[PDB]
């Protein structure tokens, strides 16, 4: 059985971090 | 004695073909089992290699 | 079979051939770019047996065939074998005759002109295709990936072209053509496997080494650390089944094959690797281009499916690239198939219906027309 | 991602149940076929005993 | 004809014996392959239930 | 029985979120 | 019987083994690389009779022995038989004790590592040699031939190496290594002699065919014209006297055996032939390298001794090579002995003394040291 459960969890966490990261980058970019 | 040797031979030959057939069927099952084993271990190893990271 | 005169699309290189119709999201069939011929004298009569085998036929009966690739290092040289491949590629499996359907084929700007001229000429003069277009594979990878800007590092079978595109424009002066590809990675691996006691010389042996590579090898993120462990312990070794029951055990050789991409000197090439070429394609461009190309490094084609390659490249590129700036790689599961997919997208765009070379234009201008019309 | 949950469980539960059952169901079929092998051994011995 | 039928009977007894052995080997190999293959790979899918958690 | 690579790297992606979020929050608090 | 504390040199391959001391211009003797064992039941007693025979002993008593060699296409597998050969060669024939002398052994650079590791290990652990150096046969060939540059075709009993070297540097990406060798040529000759009515099966029969090959076989300058006459007329036939007084007369088969080197399909091998692989080694090298390799095609090993081989190789290359370039074969009398001679040169060079592995270094590092110090 393919580990599709985590291809999907990965994407969810990827989105969670990408969004937190987008904010980390903006928060610093905002000065 | 011939009727018995021939009957026993033909009968036993049916046991030969029955055991042989069963061997081939068990081998097809073994193969299918090997194939599923392989497919599963590989599907997991594949997916795991893809998903080793995260 | 088709309910519209949809263009046919095919990515056909020194490695494999991917084909299907425009409008799909995948090739319907994939074949190796191989034409096989028997290398033995027939002994039995009434055995059938072909004079030549094409694609998958060539690999299936390979035990007694010599297998040749009509395309080498990105270019078609054996046009006769290509006609056999194109027929099998578009008609035998898709059941679509090019005569009633436009065809879209791929290459790159540093791919010698004869490739684009023979691709265009064969489909027009042998298959009577109503129209042709030759696309840059980088263009197609970027369409498939949802981008107009990025570096497409195509690390294929015979050549790496590394073609930068910005906002849908080619930046040809910055293309870094590298004499390192999957076919050389196969050659490296058989030499290192020879060091371990497994010599591979014949066609069958060569095709086996390519199978070992495709399934067992990986890039990883740090080869010095990977080697420190792989060279010290059996825990990183993996067994491969040779189709005769022998088993070959591969250790640090498992990543030293793809490592060539980060060490071309392994095959005698004067290069620091594919991350250096990605870096240089970006560097050669004006800085207002570079920032977007670094943020959009794109993997396409072959070798993009080695575990650790997308992440290894981002690490290797950020290590060369200026700091502060974000360096990122685009490497979707639609990798290696992104060129075909982009071909489908491009062939079917309503605005691309003005980009096709028609048969009438071809017949009036001759084979060189592709150089005037494609890019 | 309800699908990751559907898959993480569907992969495991559907397969462990169906698959382990096939292992033991067939193990019994196989044991019976192995008994047939023993019965053929018995049949061969009996034929020889009857014929001296 | 009897010696030949007996050879055939004996052949079949031996062939059956060889197949009694090969049926048991297939009964044990199919058994072992299933016992280790679905038990391990299905277990690996059970492990997927946990492996892919987190 | 989970996989160490998955458990850990899922946590690493969660950490990119947690760390990026902490960076976002502190950076934004100042910026 | 030697008068100096010099190094020992021994080119021990799958065919024959050459040995003497460093500093000479020839081996003291050449022996077959054979350990023989009785294949018959003894009836008389008090007949002496060894469990095993080595080199000349193995060949001299061969009538009742089955004979085996330890090296399989260049790789040592039977290290115990190598021990017997090295012991006899150094102790009885060179009349030296390895304990008191450095020893140089040889192998192709692409030869599996176990070979170089066992050569280093056995001389240090069973013979207690004070020092070791596994040499590259191509280097030794160039040193014997008076060159720093050229393609070395060692076309031996085991494997054909075929490596380009320029200004003393290896050009490994261009080594067209080939599994086509003198041991296959002998088996081929046995099959075609069978076609003529002279069957050969056993070790004695194999030794006889090898002797036939070494004295009667040739390449010729033109295979097609040579067979047109040789297969049609007795004028090109040559007889050979078998040890039992029978006479075998051989026609075009006399050249079909060496022809196999140019036509590998004769033994079922998929290969371009030794002259095309030589050509490709030259062509694979850079433009400023190629001119020097065309002018320097270098011979070593056996098979280089067939009449017409030097000339057919020069003709095959000049026929493939571009104009202006002068294509030349270097085929000195030092033929078959080029490697032994080079071994003597390398072992004795003052610029090589630091390259020797000492026993103390070996004991501290273990057998893997051969890859740190030799190649
Ligand atoms: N898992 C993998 N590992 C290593 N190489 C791969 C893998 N998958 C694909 N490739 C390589 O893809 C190559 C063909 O790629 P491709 O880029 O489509 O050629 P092109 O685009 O120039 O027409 C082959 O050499 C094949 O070995
Ligand atoms: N007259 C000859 N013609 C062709 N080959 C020869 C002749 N004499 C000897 N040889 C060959 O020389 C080979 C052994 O020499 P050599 O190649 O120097 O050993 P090594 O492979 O270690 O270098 C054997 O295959 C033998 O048959």
């Amino acid at each position: 059985a393919s580990m599709d459960a985590i291809k999907k969890k990965m994407q969810m966490l990827k989105l969670d971090k990408e969004n937190a990261l987008d904010r980390a980058e903006q928060a610093e970019a905002d000065k | 004695k011939l009727k018995e040797a021939e009957t026993r031979a033909e009968f036993a030959e049916r046991s030969v073909t029955k055991l042989e057939k069963s061997i081939d069927d068990l081998e097809d099952e073994l193969y299918a089992q090997k194939l599923k084993y392989k497919a599963i271990s590989e599907e997991l190893d594949h997916a795991l290699n893809d998903m080793t990271s995260i | 079979d088709e309910d519209e005169t949809t263009a046919l699309v095919c990515d056909n290189g020194s490695g494999l051939v991917k084909a299907g119709f425009a409008g799909d999201d995948a090739p319907r069939a994939v074949f190796p770019s191989i034409v096989g011929r028997p290398r033995h004298q027939g002994v039995m009569v009434g055995m059938g047996q072909k004079d030549s085998y094409v694609g998958d036929e060539a690999q299936s009966k390979r035990g007694i065939l010599t297998l040749k690739y009509p395309i080498e290092h990105g270019i078609i040289t054996n046009w006769d074998d290509m006609e056999k491949i194109w027929h099998h590629t578009f008609y035998n499996e898709l059941r679509v005759a090019p005569e009633e359907h436009p065809t879209l084929l791929t290459e790159a700007p540093l791919n010698p002109k004869a490739n684009r001229e023979k691709m265009t000429q064969i489909m027009f003069e042998t298959f009577n295709v109503p129209a042709m277009y030759v696309a840059i594979q980088a263009v197609l990878s970027l369409y498939a990936s949802g981008r107009t800007t990025g570096i497409v590092l195509d690390s294929g079978d015979g050549v790496t072209h590394n073609v930068p595109i910005y906002e849908g424009y080619a930046l040809p002066h910055a293309i870094m053509r590298l004499d390192l590809a999957g076919r050389d990675l196969t050659d490296y691996l058989m030499k290192i496997l020879t060091e371990r006691g497994y010599s591979f010389v014949t066609t069958a042996e060569r095709e086996i080494v390519r199978d070992i590579k495709e399934k067992l090898c990986y890039v990883a993120l740090d080869f010095e650390n990977e080697m420190a462990t792989a060279a010290s312990s059996s825990s990183l070794e993996k067994s491969y089944e040779l189709p005769d029951g022998q088993v070959i055990t591969i250790g640090n050789e498992r990543f030293r094959c793809p490592e060539t991409l980060f060490q071309p000197s392994f095959i005698g090439m004067e290069s620091a690797g594919i991350h250096e070429t990605t870096y240089n394609s970006i560097m050669k461009c004006d800085i207002d281009i570079r920032k977007d190309l670094y943020a959009n490094n794109v993997m396409s084609g072959g070798t993009t499916m080695y575990p650790g390659i997308a992440d290894r490249m981002q690490k290797e590129i950020t290590a060369l690239a200026p700091s502060t700036m974000k360096i990122k790689i685009i490497a979707p599961p639609e990798r290696k198939y992104s060129v075909w997919i982009g071909g489908s997208i491009l062939a079917s765009l309503s605005t691309f219906q003005q980009m096709w070379i028609t048969k009438q234009e071809y017949d009036e201008a001759g084979p060189s027309i592709v150089h005037r019309k494609c890019f | 991602l309800n699908e990751l949950q559907a898959l993480i469980e569907a992969h495991f539960e559907n397969r462990k149940k169906e698959e382990e059952e096939l292992v033991s169901l067939k193990d019994r079929i196989e044991r019976r076929r192995a008994e047939r092998a023993e019965q053929q051994r018995i049949r061969n011995e009996r034929e020889k005993e009857r014929q001296n």
